DNA sequence: ATTTACTACTCGTTCTGGTGTTTCTCGTGTGTTCCCCGCGCCAGCGACCGAGCGCTCGGTGCTGGCGCGGGGAACACTCTAATTAGA
DNA sequence: AAACACCAGAACGAGTAGTAAATTGGGC
């Protein structure tokens, strides 16, 4: 009575689930979230691509084993859902695709081709000619600020500057929204057997490549939608933002379009 | 649109009315494929004929999960809202 | 992707959990989900391979005039009868 | 609690019930066999229930069947229609008066007849032709369709015989089409007896509508079954019929078509 | 004419109808002299019975107890084309329709309608007369009358519903359409409302006012049983068919 | 270095990793001198502990008993760009690949690889030596040997014990490659599979300790050979600290390319 | 004759609380070709108002469904040592 | 410390003869 438990495609999966203030146990082979009161919440871990864990959770060994076998990325998040830690299938990487990504990353010329492909796929227009990675990153920063001012004027949000350290609400919403986009994005890369750390524009960080991929589409749908929530300034923004992101991840079918896009980017090689 | 209704401790009236339109595969488990307004009618029969029992109705939609469900009454398994994603949670004694 | 509904009785907890991996356990033995054809077939493989002595019935949405199609594994007092291709269910008495 | 009927286009075609008594349990159409096995049947989601010989309906059962808008049809051998019961007052006054207005005037009746000829054969009827001439031409084209289909599917054909295998299949197939057809008319609120080409008979109009489309999908398919010559033809026919009534979405296209014909004049 | 069957089974034993009772009392019925068999609750029909009743063109109409309610009827929507086209021809033309309306007025109040009056004016006059009858009965039985949201109005609604029952039974037995009305139009039971409004306050309503005067615990049951007793003893259903044939006969065929 | 934790709950009470036992034994753990934490079955980790390990950059990995099997590790797919690009640069170049293959041969058999030999030639030599070693262990333990015939459907006892043991060694090997910070999919002798490098290192230290033990268990012929093989591998990996010694071996094998690995 | 509201009473299932018992569902020589679900682009549906003597009658863009296409098991191949076992 | 196999006891609901009561869920 032991059959191989195989994971299901990422596009045919729910976006994200948030659990908080309760222990994560495996009951009869199933992902269960027990609360302090004893109420068991069965979770369909197989049909979800990423499970984000909030402070207050106590995950068990068999829980991380189960979430690993069904291809479900576990993401410990902190304030406003920013990713603190992650766990997944360690051997779920493709040798050919890793060697392809790394081959495109080592050489400087192919790396510049990938960066230019990301710029063109983001803004719909080719990058300026004879420009270094730092210059494309500076132009990227200017266009990013122009997008923040343009969205701030479109949706009418009092804007004073981009602030990452929580030390307003708008930024928080963005940090939530983008955070989710980062999260699911990482899962896609893992489902695609690449590495999340081998970036092209961003380097050194353990998820640099992820930041690249998300930065292609974040202002296409996710950031403006986040602005919408800020326009209302709700009492529980995070949750709502989460929901909104989920709906966006449905309406754009993001989980289905990430893997081709990534491949398309590497097709610049 | 596929429609499934599960009933517990309902008077036989609601069970027969559900047998008017749906196929009873198991005791209290009714299966069918109806439109939106007809689903509304079946839910009206449910809320009208259920008085002490607990009923859960789930139908196909175009949402991300694929389906949507609503409950009438009190049961040990109660649906909980997890950031809009409604799941089910099994209460203790 | 279509809608999938699985109803179980007298199944070992292995099968109940396995179904809790992809489906939502609305009722005791009543699980609801929305999966593709491949995932449906896989769930059915786990159902037929893990169920012992118990009875399970699986019903999914299709494009037939009925609007859904179902199949069963095991024995129960309610058995499906074919009336000129149209599949219904009859309730047998004791013995 | 009220109990209103549902659109017929979203129902199942037909069910055949044999050798059992039809009762009502806790408010539900039930078919009990001789062995005691109880078969629940959703009366509301069925457009037409065929009652084969051996069935003993109860009063409550015809009450329920008539309240949900489900036509009951007592049938005989090979599915031929014997009797029927349906909703008595579920007809629209404006529609009945419209159909009767088209039927009383001989010129308007001729216009409706020509509309049936055009929608049947895909070509306008010859000018200045009486109902009887269109009826003879109709019968000739009917025999021509019988010979053409018999040649297409390789069936030994000797003639159209109505008094008691191929013909049987036809009788079954058309029979099925009649059933749902009548039901459709009831769902629209018209009268089955008010016919234009056929008159006098309590289902004349029904036949007319059927005679528009019977040779489109119903007769040829029946020939196919004859091509196999099975041991249990009826069932195979019945099943097959349902499939056609799904594949062509007949219940969805019957009401407009009828209205379309009544648009003549 | 007609016949009411109740509490038994319908079979065919050796060429004729039979009704088996709960005690074992065979009620044989010959295939002739019955144009419409009426089945009350408590009746189960075998297949051969419907086959024989269909061969000889016998109308089967599933109705309540003593025809108090009409539930179903064989040959849906009418069995005779001539009668349907006749009622329809009378109702389509405004002059023949006016003649049938004036005949209903005459048989209703006992006096000919005023000349050069349209259907609308006759409807207003008939309405005012209905008010006068309501106040008159309310004074005769001592019932507080004020003029329903979807006990006196309850009894009135119940009685009028039963009468709509027997009236629809008569219209179906005769072979005509219940939806084709003359005073009422558009409704699926317009003709039922006309023929029933002809004899409504003749007998049935005063009994509902009496029950309303007694004020019982279950008014609906007492009103329905009273209506079944009036329809049974007075043979109102047997007397209805000639009335309808006369009303439609006033259109000069 | 590295630390194993088992049968207790991980938390942070006064700013340090604590492991709680069923008997109430607190095991504080300083954030220093721990490059990776090994989580054995029976361990429930809190959120504060994961946050603290995440801030310092301590890699966490969920493994079995003595790392017999590996299930999930933090920062999936790799956390270090330098080591990933390093192993990739070694695997892409055919010359560097030949260097690493030769180093694997020398560390495997204790003698340098023959000169002017390609990768495939060393694979063939390695294969003949592997067959000869199977026959040699068969003679030393007295087991009737007919060949490695594995059917991934039905699941012979000797191939069973060998299979389980190789699975355990794949476990500790993948755990070691993770603790070192490299990719288990990027291999040199083996290619394409998602655990090629794991198969390389495992092939280096295969016949040293685990397989002779597998032949001992097959010699005893127990009722449950899988359990005894996994537990014996747990004992060998524990008392021999094979996982601790595997990291210097891996960093040396990859160091054979001479590009200065960081 | 049929059906349902109401009532003990049997029968079966689920659920839970005790013991034990285990930390378990794994084997991997590396790379090229025919077959079919999946997205993908273009056609069909989901209150004021007249007649008499306030009252009375009440009438008048997704979506599923046919199509190109891009991702999996035979076998197609080094290389060595006593023509097949091993990588 | 977490999780599953196995078995006995408690709680709970469906199915089923029995009794009794009705022939019923409006109106226009």
């Amino acid at each position: 009575t032991w059959l191989p438990l195989n994971p299901i495609p990422l596009k045919d999966r729910v976006s994200m689930i948030f659990l908080q203030y309760g222990q994560i146990d495996v009951i009869d082979g199933a992902f269960v979230l027990i609360d302090k009161t004893g109420i068991r919440t069965h979770i369909p871990v197989g049909s979800v691509a990423c499970i984000m864990l909030e402070p207050g959770t106590r995950v068990s060994h068999a829980a991380v084993r189960l979430a690993a076998q069904v291809g479900t990325l576990l993401v410990w998040v902190g304030e406003a859902g920013v990713r603190v830690y992650a766990s997944g299938q360690p051997g779920g990487a493709r040798s050919d695709k890793l060697l392809y990504q790394a081959k495109l990353a080592l050489d400087e010329d192919l790396r510049l081709k990938v960066v230019r492909k990301m710029f063109e796929l983001r803004f719909g227009e080719p990058a300026p000619a004879r420009r270094s990675v730092e210059q494309l990153r500076g132009i990227e920063g200017s266009r990013v600020r122009a997008t923040y001012a343009l969205l701030a004027k479109q949706y009418g949000v009092t804007w004073n500057g981009r602030r990452y350290d929580p030390k307003d609400t708008i930024n928080q919403c963005i940090s939530a929204a983008t955070s989710c986009l980062y999260g699911v994005t990482e899962a896609a890369i893992l489902a695609a057997g690449y590495a999340p750390a081998i970036g092209f524009v961003h380097t050194g960080k353990p998820l640099s490549f992820v930041y690249d991929i998300a930065d292609i589409i974040k202002f296409d749908t996710v950031v403006p939608k986040a602005f919408e929530i800020a326009r209302r300034n709700p009492g529980e923004p995070d949750r709502e933002v989460r929901l909104a992101c989920r709906d966006i991840f449905r309406s754009s079918k993001t989980l289905a379009k990430l893997i081709p896009l990534i491949e398309d980017v590497l097709a610049a090689g | 649109s596929m429609l499934v209704v599960v009933t517990e401790n309902v008077p036989p009236r609601l069970r027969g009315r559900l047998a008017i339109w749906l196929l009873e595969v198991r005791a209290g488990v009714y299966v069918g494929d109806v439109s939106a307004k007809i689903r509304e009618m079946i839910w009206e029969q449910i809320a009208g004929l259920a008085e002490e029992g607990n009923v859960v109705m789930a139908w196909a939609t175009n949402t991300e999960t694929g389906f949507e469900f609503q409950t009438f009454g009190l049961n040990r398994r109660t649906p909980v809202d997890l950031d809009g994603l409604r799941l089910v949670s099994f209460l203790p004694v």
